């Protein structure tokens, strides 16, 4: 009964990072701020939200329509298993259920970033051009352009993207907004408006 | 009887050509338009959303006003005498207001409910529930038909013996209520509720919305925030254009007979077919330029 | 020809239907759906006799007990959880927790109280004992994951059809694949027995409906036509075994004559694709549901 005044109210978000970034100290912080697969349900300025956890397989996993959003996770400073991935993140944001959600990376590790990028060449695990290899603002637009670049034909769908040290609170509020602007360029369309 | 300003207005030349001529060009394009508009928005769509439920309802209105144009065309032909019974001179200047401001109000539900989908996409979710939409629908009526009831009730015909004709809300009697107090008390109620906290609560919900799309600054579809700014626009201009000269005439004339015992009322009915151009407007305004009403046709 | 038209519609799902069974009974139903409740309907009256809350919103498929006394079901979670409706206390609660696939639960059916078989992600299907909470014999030998399983009417051997597009029967007390089938050109997503225990039918990717004989070792019949683009999300036989009923992805079911091969008639009372079909013990109505959240009652 009431129930439907719930679920019409509910946000879904898939948070499927790699097993060597963030995500278990993300969901930990979030679950204290606010066997497998798991599903957190959470509250953010009054609007409820439900967060995925996935197992990390054909096309049942496509009970992962109606996701508003993809969070991704990577974590920037490993750059001899950036590219397995840039490949992982490459099989999600291509298939054709995931056309009208949008894609939210987080580059994490970023307080790491900052001393490694000091210590050795970026340009070394790659083929493209990479500028002066010392530079933070040349190693962030590198590795952003790389996975973004990755997408095929991308249409009506935004990607987001942010970077993250250890863990802090304000990534729910980022989030929040990437879903919102996410929300706002589908409602154009329901209020006939687009 | 009559004054002489009233029987110099009842053989007007201006009235006798303009509004006969701009009600048969509204009539003509508003019949089928708001009659294919609804075909396809209420058969060919379905009201699933908060926005088709209020357009229902705004063409629905729409075309009851221009369904009753056609009694207006000929009493303005014939000389400010009306020729049909008393009963259907009820009928027709009901059907008339209760129209359209019936279309101010539902274009004021459209307007809140844009300025909540844009400006709180998930915030107000709750709000955005198609039993709401039909409740302020229902509400628009009962405000409506509440607010509008003694035209319903009192006999509106005038035998004016001067000219050798019957009027049709062309002139009214004193006596319909106690004194010029309730006179006063009676029309500014209904202009406060069915104008004008329609009127500046659907300026400032366009105006904010406008401004949202404009000041965003996410790169990704700029190309379609600026579709729905051009929409967002021509719906405003349409809105003031056609409502706005028309209820303010209406407001210095009632004051003017009230306080003063001059007349506007020439002016007010003159501006009252440019406030029927609406009735042509709203389908081309609303639904023909959307590409989701477009695609399915 | 058939024209059959909806005799019921049931709210209360919230979002899309993924799996329906009738109970024994043939007037109960249990229903899953992607917000997490079972619900157990009464198709006589519409009365919702229970609601039933899951531990896992992921429900993929469900199954109501021979007696009536219990219902099950799982998904993602790789777990086939079983609930008792005849608590004395009067509420529902969980009776076993059937865990040790590796992938996720794709289709259970229960043989009595006390025993279930199952269908997995992980290529394998299994079957438990309820009381000591374990597989009590593995099935193995599909080459990519299991979409459906059927019990044969007597339970002493089931099918199951999968990703590498062949059907293959199980012997339920042998442990061992007793035969394999061949002939459609992409995943079987769903499998049934007609009412006799001696053929089943098949739906797939391909778009066409198959049928097999365990004494022909072959295909006896296929059903198809020109336009359809899409796949077949479920499949069953009428009590009668001669009308056979498919859910197709362009939100439609189709009715085949089992013999005849003609497309006997079309149900297409839902605005979103289909997921599950099912017919009475007694044969007297159909069940439909689909990604609208309501199901639908036909005759
Ligand atoms: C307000 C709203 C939001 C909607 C619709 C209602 C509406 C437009 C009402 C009309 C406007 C007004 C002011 C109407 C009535 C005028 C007033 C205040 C009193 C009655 S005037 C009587 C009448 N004279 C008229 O001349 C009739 C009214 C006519 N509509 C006009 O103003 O010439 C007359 O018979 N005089 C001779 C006599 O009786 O001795």
């Amino acid at each position: 009964s009431r129930e439907k005044t719930y679920v019409k109210r509910l946000v879904k978000i898939l948070l499927l990072g790699a097993d060597n970034s963030g995500k278990s100290t993300f969901l930990k912080q979030m679950r204290i701020i606010h066997k497998g697969i798991h599903e957190y349900d959470f509250e953010i300025k009054n609007v409820p939200f439900k967060m995925v956890d996935v197992g990390g397989r054909k096309r049942w996993f496509e009970c992962f329509d109606s996701v508003t959003s993809i969070l991704f996770l990577v974590d920037s400073s490993d750059f001899n298993r950036l590219t397995e991935s840039l490949n992982d993140f490459e099989t999600i944001v291509n298939n054709r259920v995931f056309s009208n959600v949008s894609i939210i990376l987080f580059l994490n590790k970023t307080d790491l970033l900052e001393e490694k990028v000091q210590i050795v060449s970026i340009k070394d695990y790659f083929l493209e051009f990479e500028g002066d290899p010392h530079c933070l603002r040349d190693v962030q637009k590198f590795l952003v352009e790389c996975f973004r670049n990755k997408r095929r034909d991308q249409q009506q769908k935004p990607l987001y993207h942010h970077f993250t040290t250890a863990i802090n609170t304000e990534n729910a509020r980022l989030i929040f907004r990437d879903v919102k602007d996410t929300i706002l360029h589908d409602n154009l369309k329901q209020l006939m408006l687009q | 009887g009559p004054d002489n300003a009233t029987l110099q207005m009842l053989r007007n030349p201006a009235i006798a050509v303009a509004l006969p001529v701009v009600y048969s060009l509204v009539a003509a394009v508003s019949i089928p338009g708001n009659l294919f508009s609804l075909w396809v928005l209420c058969r060919r769509m379905g009201p699933r959303s908060p926005s088709v439920i209020f357009m229902i309802n705004l063409s629905v209105t729409d075309l009851m006003l221009a369904s009753v144009l056609p009694f207006q065309i000929y009493y303005h032909c014939n000389r400010h005498h009306w020729v049909f019974g008393v009963l259907l001179c009820n009928v027709v200047t009901v059907a008339f207001y209760a129209n359209m401001y019936s279309s101010i109000l539902t274009m004021t539900c459209i307007s809140v409910e844009r300025f909540l989908g844009v400006l709180y996409p998930l915030s107000s979710k709750r709000w955005r529930r198609r039993r709401y939409a039909v409740a302020a629908c229902a509400g628009t009526w009962l405000l409506l038909l509440t607010a509008l009831s003694p035209l319903a009730r009192t006999d509106l015909t005038y035998p004016v013996h001067a000219l050798g004709i019957i009027t049709c809300f062309d002139v009214l009697k004193w006596t319909m209520l106690p004194s010029v107090a309730m006179w006063a008390v009676f029309l500014f109620t209904i202009f406060i509720l069915l104008f004008l906290i329609p009127f500046v609560i659907t300026v400032a919900c366009y105006t904010a919305t406008i401004l949202k799309l404009l000041r965003t600054e996410e790169a990704h579809g700029r190309e379609q925030r600026r579709r729905a700014v051009g929409l967002a626009a021509v719906v405003l201009l349409a809105f003031v254009t056609c409502f706005a000269p028309n209820n303010f005439v209406l407001l210095a004339h009632i004051v003017s007979r009230l306080f003063y015992g001059k007349s506007y009322y020439h002016v007010y009915k003159l501006t009252l077919c440019l406030s029927c151009l609406n009735n042509c407007l709203d389908p081309f305004v609303y639904y023909f330029a959307s590409r989701e009403f477009q695609l399915r046709l | 020809r058939i024209q059959m038209r909806t005799r019921r519609t049931l709210r209360g799902h919230l979002a899309k239907i993924y799996a329906m069974h009738w109970g024994t009974d043939s007037r109960l139903l249990v229903s899953a759906s992607q917000d997490g409740k079972l619900i157990i309907w009464d198709s006589y009256t519409t009365n919702k006799v229970h609601a039933i809350p899951l531990r896992s919103s992921w429900v993929m498929t469900c199954a109501y007990a021979p007696s009536g006394n219990y219902v099950a079901c799982g998904g993602l979670d790789n777990i086939c959880s079983i609930y008792n409706l005849k608590t004395r206390e009067g509420n529902v609660r969980v009776s076993r927790e059937l865990a040790g696939h590796t992938g996720y639960l794709s289709c259970c059916r229960f043989l009595d109280d006390n025993q279930i078989v199952t269908s997995s992600g992980d290529t394998t299907c299994a079957l438990w004992d309820i009381e000591t909470g374990q597989q009590t014999t593995t099935f193995t030998g599909h080459t990519g994951d299991v979409m459906s399983l059927s019990l044969a009417p007597d339970t002493r051997l089931f099918v199951s059809g999968a990703c590498d597009a062949s059907a293959k029967l199980w012997d339920v007390r042998e442990g061992m694949c007793r035969q394999t089938f061949t002939g459609h050109e992409s995943d079987i997503n769903a499998i049934c027995f007609f009412p006799n225990g001696n053929a089943f039918a098949t739906g797939s990717d391909d778009a066409t409906c198959r049928l097999f004989d365990l004494r022909a070792d072959q295909e006896l019949m296929t059903y198809s036509h020109d336009n359809i683009i899409c796949g077949i999300t479920s499949v069953s036989f009428s009590k009668s075994g001669r009308l056979l009923l498919a859910g197709y992805d362009d939100f439609n079911c189709n009715v085949w004559d089992a013999l005849k091969a003609d497309r006997a008639g079309v149900l297409a009372g839902h605005d979103n694709r289909v997921s599950c079909l099912g017919v009475t013990d007694d044969g007297m109505a159909v069940a439909t549901g689909s990604w609208d959240s309501f199901l639908k009652i036909w005759n």
